[PDB]
């Protein structure tokens, strides 16, 4: 359909691919640094998604440079794409507005 | 790096009886612990995964229970074939580390 | 008012099974979860599992050697324990309480002792025992009756339907080739017997077999 | 009223029974997981407010495979409830802006 | 799983006295502990819920205090109607567990 709406799939499909690399890199730049603990595929990628969303529990995070960077880019990408949603839901709301006034 | 401690190193019992081995971390690592059984020339075989967690042809009389710092490997009625050395290994933190060893003797 | 209810007794034979049972009144939930404690003689309380009927789900003590399965029936709110292949070590006393979902248990039932042998069932054998024609009395006198004689535990003892709580005790049963023997005692003022009656009520609940015996002078 | 203005409510009515229902199954899904905390209700609908508004103070959180789901519906139902009122407050504020330009 | 002590296992007390049972968590777990009562041939009583918080139909000699990994219940002058045992329970983490429990003698 429009824009908006196309963009918030889009960012649906791009978060989940960043939320499954993000959880492979994670653990491949975690893994030989000495008391880490995201270093297991199941459990870095709720650690990813817990990251994506901002709801940090604290139960698990990286602990390296490049285990940092990871992260980064899933909260970036994760505080987008829940920011184009919200935005998305803000275009429809202001269009359907407009109908509602005959403008 | 995670301390795994076995003791005793030795643990003898009757034919039938239960037997129950320990295995403590250094630290709180949930449950994160696994099992192996080694018997003379032979290669580790997983029993228990994540301390509970039972494996597919493992024999039912094993079982394992904890969480956190202590975790125990119990065999209800141990027979001769289970007479062997069993391993713990944790990885909840890198690098994943083993225990002494616990050998049974009936 | 006695929310969880469950039978006294069960015999098992080596080996066997047993299905207890827990059924409970008051206010029920869909939060609720069913608790099993096992007791052993001379111990301590020990978790053996837990069941949240609504949902239909269970949860056991991965520490030691699993024997249950729980089961309920949202109809009747019985909560079901199945027993399987006991041992002597399998005997004890099997509570279940109720759990709101916040941790504590409220309310306990009064718990199935569950003795595990090959033995046979066996009612008691209520033998009164009033003082002997030789016997002075102080201000109070002392009455009790013997229960001999049956197998497996327990038996419940009251004096008066148990109106009278007053002065007794039930002195712990003991074996002997496979049968039990207790006694029991009860102290009133001189004054009030035999002038009102003192009956002593024995129930044996393994054989579902209560019975009476009043407590008269010795002829 | 308006659309805007609807959802933002029925996110409401939503996100509170979202609250409920995943309060009420995390404690189902957490209980037998040995070192599991999230097993009361009280504590779990609190733990389930903490992650919908994404607040994490890390003091209750699932350490099973269907609580983390349970978690991550009650996170997406959360971020979503909360954004769709700030996208709702944004047509408010869009319409009232219109209407003081004689547009 | 939380291991919970009780020590001593019996305690003595003069008619009247303050007495004061503990039990040891072996980890913190805030405030998530129960007593309960049980005397010869009962099923275990509700005394104290929560370390602090008090049940209804419970004499008011009975207290609870406490937090993180120590808790002490205490009776204002026992009587004789208190001789029993009592036991702690934790529900802070998944499996709940029981101390030894401790025996009152006056
Ligand atoms: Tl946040
Ligand atoms: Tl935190
Ligand atoms: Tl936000």
């Amino acid at each position: 359909s429009a824009l908006h709406w196309r963009a918030a799939g889009a960012a649906t499909v791009l978060l989940v691919i960043v939320l499954l690399a993000g959880s492979y890199l994670a653990v491949l730049a975690e893994r030989g640094a000495p008391g880490a603990q995201l270093i297991t595929y199941p459990r870095a990628l709720w650690w990813s998604v817990e990251t994506a969303t901002t709801v940090g529990y604290g139960d698990l995070y990286p602990v390296t440079l490049w285990g940092r960077c990871v992260a980064v880019v899933v909260m970036v990408a994760g505080i987008t794409s829940f920011g184009l949603v919200t935005a998305a839901l803000a275009t429809w709301f202001v269009g359907r507005e407009q109908e509602r006034r005959g403008h | 790096d995670i301390l795994l401690t076995q003791s005793p190193a030795i643990l003898s019992v009757s034919p039938g009886e239960r037997v129950s081995f320990s295995c403590r971390a250094s630290q709180s690592i949930g449950t994160d612990i696994h099992w192996y059984q080694q018997r003379t020339n032979g290669s580790p075989r997983l029993l228990i995964k994540y301390a509970s967690e039972s494996i597919s042809g493992i024999p039912s009389r094993f079982s394992g229970s904890g969480s956190g710092t202590d975790f125990t490997l119990s065999i209800n009625s141990v027979e001769s074939e289970d007479i062997a050395n069993y391993y713990c290994q944790q990885s909840n933190r890198w690098p994943f580390t083993f225990g002494s060893g616990t050998k049974l003797e009936i | 008012q006695v929310q969880l209810q469950q039978p006294g007794a069960e015999l098992v034979k080596p080996g066997a099974s047993v299905k207890l049972s827990c059924k409970a009144s008051g206010y029920t939930f869909t939060s609720d979860w069913i608790h099993w404690v096992k007791q052993r003689p001379g111990h301590g309380l020990e978790w053996i599992g837990e069941i949240i009927p609504s949902y239909g789900r269970a949860n056991y003590n991965e520490k030691i050697q699993k024997k249950a399965t729980l089961t309920a029936d949202k109809s009747s709110s019985t909560a079901f324990m199945q027993l399987s292949s006991l041992t002597s070590e399998d005997s004890a006393v099997y509570y279940c309480a109720r759990e709101r979902g916040d941790g504590y248990f409220a309310v306990w039932g009064a718990g199935t002792t569950v003795t595990v042998s090959s033995a046979k069932t066996t009612p008691p054998s209520v033998y009164p025992l009033a003082p002997g024609s030789a016997a002075q009395t102080n201000s109070m006198v002392t009455l009790g009756c013997l229960v001999k004689g049956y197998f497996p535990e327990p038996v419940t003892v009251t004096w008066n339907s148990g109106s009278l709580s007053s002065g007794v005790h039930t002195f712990p049963a003991v074996l002997q080739s496979d049968l039990y023997t207790l006694s029991s005692s009860v102290t009133v003022p001189s004054s009030s017997w035999p002038s009102e009656t003192v009956t002593c009520n024995v129930a044996h609940p393994a054989s579902s077999t209560k019975v009476d015996k009043k407590i008269v002078p010795r002829d």
